[PDB]
């Protein structure tokens, strides 16, 4: 899915650029928010992309450690960046969205 | 309403405007009560013995049934609901059961009958700041309880702080604060004179000093007595108890002029300022065995005298840490005498920590092991009288 | 007395309006509309619907359901092939006690006059197997889960699962009506229940957010209605408790008023609500709260002191209100405290001020304080032992609290700010100026 | 004589809000006067005034097992003079036990603390104020056994606690001077061989 | 007596019987084609044939078909995310193979389900299974020993036995003893058992499964990929008919919406349903584009920016000013007591007077009631952490904008 899709380049943006792995629910959707809104794509609310990062969870592409509040859940991408860039497959939007490193 | 409100003021010198409020909200039982009031204040403002007061005249004078509760003795939920359900559902007897809050609001929505008979209900939870350490969904239920039981009642909440202390994550409904102000010195005078009646009563029973007592220990006299003792009392306590109870003992002992015959403000003034050194103490030497007390002033040193200054003194902010060895170590420097190590040193050890003059800050489940860590809990003057009542100076090894 | 008796049937018809009455609203034109067809078309048609009330506390939510359900159940088509359960988070603190319950309401077979028997097991088995035979010819139930969001912190989350399946299977037509203050309870479920749930989501904003609507709000709260309205509202309330909140309502029936003590009640009324000083009061308490709750506990404390020697609503009074609303109450606990307590506090604020809200401690505050008491000569003679009861007074009164050791040597934090300790410096009464110029520097 | 004394003082509270309370100024060594207290139960017994309960620290390591052994111990006190499970001990069952007996008749509820100092302080601070919140319907007297000095009763009661207690001291003869006793009258008497 | 119908409920006898409604319900003759469009848009309408899943149902049963001819028994594992006919299809392959034994083409079948989420326990996958063979209910203990001696032991003619287990992740504990059970009964010889899996995750063996579970689950498993646009808009033109109600390009906006978001299928026929429901209160017979529009913003929220511009004026100065803490400190997370320095700074700015630190608490709690921003228990005033749930630019973007 396109959401999806967006969601994963984003974590892939932010663990390239960021040497701090420790990435929340809310770091998370803020680049999503403005890697959207520079392609002009609606996003989602943090209601709507909590449940797509679970989605993308049962793939095996990420593991989500619990806490206390839905927006300190914490990523862990559990593939290599070269295994996303096989699986999304739509390099003309991957390599739009790692060269855009002013929205972090 | 005014019925309650001419019979409490009697009783409560100084709160006619905290009576009237109370007469506005939950007086008449016709009209609806709001879902709960919270009244706060000092201690000794009287907002247990006013609600108390409050809620048997209503129950006295109208169709309410009153329940007083105390949040201390609720350590569990069902513990609050069986004291709730047996005074609001009375002569229940033995078969009362109530298992959680759904079945107290199921047993509450029972007693609901017609409106001819104009019923209330009252609930008082005195010290209500335990409430937000018991089961967080206590005080959201009991805040909304005449909306949950459809029901006219109101649940008083009695602590000495702020609403502001309540708000939990969820949030609370709407309630209505009310202030107990502590009483200045002309309010707190009039409250120590109001009982001058049981003092010349309580006087005149307790036979020449009968009759030169009744001649004046009249009204001014005791308030020219109780201005004297709160021009030295109010500087330290405004508590209207204590006051009370100072007040009575004070007057004992100023009596004696006027009874075996300003002229009074001195020979009192002694025993004021040596009454007041002993405020907050309600009363109506630590003799030990002699290596308890060079073990109990050996802890003194080691919590105390920088265990790095510990091969200066003995190789011939806050209390200091130290182990047992260290101990042992610095009783051994400062004995001069070689006592051998057997059990009843080691068991001086443990019943000094049992009689709390040591304390486990650290370890205490590998005592034996040498990773306890101790601290001394008693301060300078306990160990120079020590030190002086058995010859060893402390001061040199300070 | 007869205009004695008048005001008190005004007060307590006004105290009855704004504490009962919890079928009637105002406003929400459109999510009123959706939540009636919905429980319609799921009453009437067989459908099988779910639905989110949401919208910050203190908005008609609750009150929305009532009118809904107030308005349906005396259609006798609603009324008798429907059966409503009413759950509630708060109450319903688990799957066990929210199973019984439902058990309980439904009328099942092992019910037995509100004694379930058989295990937690045995029960949910049971009303799955119930649900589960059942079908279009079936009755409707509707479900109304209040603190929704508290049903999504049991276990697994098993009753959710097994009221949304139902939801979307072939079985009996079930409602599901989750209502919550939370706006973004959806993120609290698990991705099956968020599948099944449909996500239609009412959301109720008070519409109250300009001044000019919560002064409407304000003037219609307190004036007295037309008789043909409250004859039309008294046969609207006794045709609900001919058929639960039904058993001590408003029931607007039983008061009268004359229409010369209508018309000069709402004259007074809106003579006041004219004026200046209540809309300064109006616009203190909408800057703070836009709640319709919060206005009808002022209003509420408003309506009280109607006695019949001020018979009269007046912007004065009004202003006393909102007096009362607008203060700081940790300032009048402190002008409560003695001196001794009002030195340590001082000490405190010196302390805090010396090393930027640093942690203290009994030794350091009694240090600082007796460098004070030895030259004061008003506080010479104080012994250790009273200011440590001092201290232990302004520790359990929650101006000081741990940073959470022996009692004189536990580190604490200051609650106040400096403001409001410079506030009772100038609020406190018969203060020697020897405290008040060492409060100073 | 401090056992006259003490007995005095629960018969005086008998012939009469803050709950009364004595505390006990004895010696540093516990095992010696549990006998003393038990001499005190047997007086107290004796003239049927009172009737007591000994809550020993090890029973009282929170506030719901200090209620309930308090409750469980003036219950089956009763039944010894003349059984409930302990998770059934709560105050009202014995606010009800004591309509049911002794208000047609006051029989004071003696609390005997023998280790002041081995309690723990905050579940002794609620205990305090549950017995001070039940005065008036049930008369508590608290009888203590400060081991230590006064200044420990001073320091772990606050100044909350310590406002419903209207404690009386008395003082128990020193171990060195019962060791003069003894070794005067016993092993220097001429009747022994 | 109750008790004795509860012994007869635990023995089976008596049919647990839910209420009949006293009106006879409404006719299909009366309703319109929006109302029959609405009602065959319904998740709970399934079709007999589904559509775009004929790969997937000739893989489940070709696998149970042979597992049923060849007597042997074994074990499959199909997984995808929700919506994607996981159910449907084994429901729908089940059917198939139950109507071809029943005109004996196939041998005939015992065909027992049970499902994860609807147990209070891992355990009582034994009582239900075995209340689905004789009707009684047991304890789980008995079940378990009447299991194993109804598998372990051979016995002609036994007949074989399918067992579905929807939600494999809620039967998985820490000592796993009750899907050991339940994959370990195929591989002994006397028991016909057929077990098929459904879970979410694609790799639930090898994340919280043990090895030896893991082993005897096997290798034949299947993949159910989320719908495309292409199929999730042939599912809902196949459930509308041949009606012409919705508009060719309303469905292809649906698909193309809701297949970018998750793939469900039941996203899509509940967001079809809201957009028939908006055009039946609209007077129109067709449901054009506008409508789904207003649906799909009515069904996908975002609402944080409605609740910040219906907050009340101190609220909105609160939020100012926990935006403007976190800009002045960098970190995310503040102490109270700087959000109400910065609350008397941005006050004093707007001229406008502030309420005191105690209903500043309230406003806190106020907006912590709502998570817009994330607060904790009042207790600790001045010293309490605040998160800010919302965006710091949906505050600018709502209280400029
Ligand atoms: N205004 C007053 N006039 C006369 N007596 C008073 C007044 N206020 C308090 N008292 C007396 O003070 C005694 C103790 O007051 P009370 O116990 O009600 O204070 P409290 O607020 O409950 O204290 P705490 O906060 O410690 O529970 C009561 O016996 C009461 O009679
Ligand atoms: N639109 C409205 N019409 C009529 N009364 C309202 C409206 N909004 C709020 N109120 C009043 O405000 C109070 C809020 O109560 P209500 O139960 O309706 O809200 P709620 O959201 O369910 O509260 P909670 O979430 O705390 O249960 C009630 O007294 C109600 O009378
Ligand atoms: N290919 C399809 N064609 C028609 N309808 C479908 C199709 N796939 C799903 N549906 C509908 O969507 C709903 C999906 O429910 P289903 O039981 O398939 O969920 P699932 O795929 O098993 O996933 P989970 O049980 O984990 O939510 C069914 O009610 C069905 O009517
Ligand atoms: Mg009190
Ligand atoms: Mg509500
Ligand atoms: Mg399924």
């Amino acid at each position: 899915p396109l959401q999806q899709k967006l969601m994963l380049c984003t974590l892939v943006l932010m663990l390239r650029n960021e040497r701090n792995k420790d990435i929340s629910m809310g770091r998370l959707h803020e680049v999503y928010r403005r890697v959207c809104a520079k392609r002009n794509i609606l996003a989602l609310d943090q209601a709507e992309f909590t449940g797509t990062v679970d989605l993308v969870e049962t793939r095996g592409i990420l593991r989500i450690m619990r806490k206390k509040e839905p927006r300190l859940h914490k990523v862990l991408l559990q593939w290599d960046e070269e295994e996303v860039h096989a699986a999304l497959s739509d390099k003309q939007l991957i390599a739009s969205i790692l060269s855009d490193t002013a929205c972090l | 309403m005014e019925a309650i409100c001419s019979s409490l003021e009697p009783l409560f010198p100084c709160r006619e405007a905290a009576i009237e409020t109370l007469g506005e909200l939950i007086g008449d039982s016709s009209e609806t009560y709001p879902s709960a009031i919270y009244l706060f204040g000092h201690s000794g403002t009287g907002k247990t013995a006013l609600t108390r007061a409050f809620l048997k005249e209503c129950g006295k004078r109208q169709n309410v049934r009153t329940a007083h509760l105390n949040a201390i003795e609720c350590y569990t939920t069902k513990i609050m609901l069986e004291i709730l359900l047996d005074s609001l559902a009375p002569d229940q007897g033995d078969a009362l059961k109530v298992d959680n809050m759904l079945d107290f609001v199921e047993q509450l929505r029972r007693q609901a009958a017609t409106r001819v008979e104009d019923q209330g209900f009252l609930i008082a939870v005195d010290n209500a700041e335990r409430l937000r350490d018991m089961d967080a969904n206590v005080l959201p239920v009991l805040l909304r309880l005449q909306e949950l039981t459809n029901l006219n009642l109101c649940v008083i909440l009695l602590s000495q702080l702020p609403f502001e202390k309540f708000y939990n994550k969820t949030g609370l409904s709407e309630i209505v604060c009310l202030h107990l102000a502590q009483y200045n010195k002309a309010e707190t005078q009039r409250i120590l004179g109001s009982d001058f009646q049981q003092v010349r009563n309580q006087l005149l029973e307790q036979k020449k000093r009968l009759e030169i007592c009744q001649e004046a220990v009249t009204e001014d006299f005791y308030n020219n007595y109780l201005n004297l003792f709160l021009s030295v009392f109010y500087k330290a306590c405004r508590d209207v108890p204590e006051l009370q109870l100072t007040a009575r003992k004070c007057l004992s002992t100023y009596l004696e002029p006027v009874l075996d015959g300003s002229r009074l403000w001195r020979h009192i003034a002694g025993p004021l300022r040596s009454a007041l050194t002993q405020i907050y103490m309600r009363i109506e030497s630590l003799e030990l065995p002699y290596y308890a007390k060079f073990l109990l002033i050996a802890a003194f040193l080691a919590s105390h005298n920088a265990a790095k200054q510990d091969k200066r003194l003995f190789v011939k902010l806050g209390p200091k840490s130290f182990s047992i060895d260290r101990l042992l170590a610095i009783f051994y420097a400062i004995l001069e005498e070689k006592v051998g190590l057997t059990c009843n040193l080691l068991s001086q050890i443990s019943t000094l920590v049992h009689l709390n003059l040591l304390s486990f800050v650290s370890g205490e489940q590998n005592i034996m092991e040498g990773s306890a860590r101790l601290q001394c809990t008693i301060g300078l003057e306990f160990v120079l009288q020590i030190g002086k009542v058995v010859g060893f100076n402390v001061r040199q090894y300070l | 007395p007869e205009a004695d008796r008048e005001l008190v049937s005004i007060r307590r018809f006004l105290k009855e309006r704004l504490q009962r009455d919890y079928t009637t609203l105002r406003g929400y034109a459109k999510e009123r509309s959706n939540v009636r067809l919905l429980l319609q078309r799921t009453a009437e048609m067989g459908e099988s619907n779910s639905l989110l009330l949401l919208g910050p506390r203190g908005s008609g939510k609750t009150t929305l359901i009532n009118s809904v359900l107030a308005d349906l159940l005396p259609n006798k088509s609603f009324g008798e092939n429907t059966l409503i359960v009413h759950l509630d988070g708060n109450l319903h603190t688990d799957d066990r006690v929210a199973l019984k319950s439902i058990t309980v309401q439904m009328q099942l077979e092992n019910a037995a006059d509100g004694k379930v028997f058989g295990s937690f097991a045995e029960n949910l088995a049971f009303l799955l197997q119930c649900l589960k035979a059942g079908g279009k010819h079936s009755k409707s139930v509707i479900f109304i889960l209040e603190e929704f969001d508290l049903f999504c912190a049991h276990h697994n989350q098993t009753l959710l699962y097994n009221l949304f399946d139902v939801s979307q299977s072939a079985q009996a037509p079930i409602c599901v009506l989750g209502v919550t203050c939370r706006l973004d309870v959806i993120e609290l479920l698990e991705k099956r229940v968020k599948s099944r749930f449909s996500h239609r989501q009412v959301f109720l904003f008070p519409s109250l957010r300009r001044f000019e609507d919560y002064v409407d709000l304000c003037r219609d709260l307190l004036s007295l209605p037309t008789g043909n309205s409250l004859l039309l509202a008294a046969e609207k309330i006794y045709n609900l408790q001919n058929i639960y909140f039904s058993r001590n309502h408003f029931d607007p029936g039983e008061y009268g008023f004359s229409p010369r003590l209508r018309d000069a009640w709402n004259k007074q009324i809106c003579k006041v609500l004219a004026t200046q000083q209540a809309r300064s009061t109006l616009q203190a308490l909408h800057d703070f709260d836009i709640s319709e709750a919060y206005l009808k506990n002022f209003l509420f404390r408003l309506v009280a002191h109607l006695r019949p020697q001020s018979p009269h609503i007046t912007a004065e009074k009004m202003a006393a209100v909102g007096s009362q609303f607008e203060g700081d109450d940790k300032i009048e606990l402190l002008c409560g405290l003695s001196v001794l307590e009002l030195c340590l506090i001082i000490a405190i604020k010196h302390h805090s001020q010396i090393y930027d809200r640093d942690s203290f401690n009994f030794e350091i505050i009694y240090a600082r304080f007796s460098k004070f008491a030895k030259v004061s000569t008003t506080m010479q003679a104080v012994e250790r032992s009273i200011v440590l009861k001092a201290f232990e007074h302004l520790r359990i009164a929650e101006l000081i609290m741990p940073l959470t050791v022996q009692k004189e040597f536990e580190m604490h934090k200051l609650a106040l700010t400096y403001s409001q300790i410079h506030h009772c410096m100038q609020r406190y009464q018969a203060l020697p100026t020897e405290v008040a110029q060492w409060a100073q520097s | 004589r401090t056992l006259e004394q003490l007995v005095d003082f629960v018969v005086g509270q008998a012939e009469r809000e803050v709950l009364p309370t004595a505390a006990l100024l004895t010696g540093i060594n516990q095992p010696d006067h549990l006998s003393q207290f038990t001499a005190l139960t047997q007086r107290l017994h004796a003239q049927r005034a009172a009737m007591v309960c000994v809550l020993q620290s090890r029973d009282c390591a929170t506030l719901k097992a200090a209620v309930e052994t308090l409750v469980f111990g003036l219950v089956e006190d009763n039944a010894e003079v003349e059984r409930l499970r302990r998770s059934q001990c709560t105050m009202k069952q014995l606010k009800s036990w004591y309509t049911n007996n002794f208000d047609s008749e006051r029989r004071q509820l003696v609390v005997i603390l023998p280790d002041f100092e081995c309690f723990n302080a905050s579940v002794l601070q609620d205990l305090i104020l549950i017995l001070s919140a039940h005065c008036g319907s049930l008369p508590f007297v608290l009888v203590l056994g400060v081991a230590t000095a006064m200044t420990a009763v001073h320091g772990t009661l606050p100044y909350h606690v310590s406002s419903k207690i209207r404690l009386r001291v008395f003082q128990t003869q020193a171990a060195p001077t019962g060791l003069n006793e003894v070794l005067d009258k016993v092993l220097l008497s001429p009747k022994y061989a | 007596t109750p008790s004795q119908k509860m012994k007869k409920i635990r023995a089976g006898e008596l049919s647990p019987s839910m209420q009949q409604r006293t009106d006879l319900p409404a006719k299909d003759s009366s309703k319109s084609e929006l109302q029959l469009a609405r009602e065959q848009l319904h998740v709970s309408v399934v079709p007999k044939s589904l559509p775009c899943r004929e790969r997937e149902f000739e893989n489940i049963y070709a696998f149970l078909e042979g597992k049923i001819q060849d007597q042997c028994g074994g074990c499959m594992y199909v997984s995808g995310v929700p919506g994607t006919g996981k159910t449907a299809t084994v429901t729908g392959v089940i059917r198939t193979l139950q109507r071809m034994a029943k005109q004996n083409e196939l041998p005939a079948f015992e065909y027992l389900e049970i499902n994860g989420m609807r147990l209070t326990e891992p355990r009582q996958a034994y009582v239900q299974i075995y209340k689905q063979l004789t009707g009684k209910t047991v304890s789980w203990e008995q079940a378990h020993a009447l299991l194993e001696k109804r598998f372990t032991t051979p016995a002609p003619r036994r007949v074989t036995t399918v067992l579905l287990v929807d939600e494999l992740d809620i039967l998985c504990n820490r000592r796993q003893d009750v899907v050991y059970n339940l994959l370990d009964w195929p591989t002994k010889s006397a028991a016909k058992l057929v077990v098929v899996t459904i879970a979410n995750t694609m790799d639930l063996p090898e994340r919280l499964l043990m090895g030896k579970v893991t082993s005897r689950l096997g290798l034949t498993r299947l993949t159910f990929q989320p719908y495309s646009h292409k199929q999730l808009q042939e599912i809902v033109t196949a459930r509308l008919g041949g009606s012409e109600t919705f508009k060719g390009e309303a469905v292809q906006l649906v698909a193309r919406k809701v297949a970018a978001v998750s793939g469900d299928a039941r996203r899509a026929l509940d967001i079809c349903r809201r957009a028939t429901e908006i055009a039946d209160t609209a007077a129109v017979k067709c449901v054009t584009m506008l409508h789904v529009q207003q649906a799909l913003a009515e069904m996908i929220a975002s609402a944080k920016v409605q609740a910040i511009r219906n907050c009340s004026r101190m609220e909105q100065i609160f939020l100012q000013a926990i935006a403007a803490e976190v800009t002045r400190t960098g970190v995310e997370e503040t102490t109270f007591m700087g959000v109400y320095q910065q609350v008397e700074t941005i006050a004093a700015f707007m001229g406008v007077t502030f309420p005191p630190p105690g209903r500043a608490l309230r406003l806190c709690s106020k907006l912590g009631a709502e998570r817009l921003i994330i607060s904790e228990h009042s207790r600790n005033d001045l010293f309490q952490k605040i998160l800010l749930n919302v965006s710091a630019d949906d505050i600018h973007y709502a209280l400029r904008v």
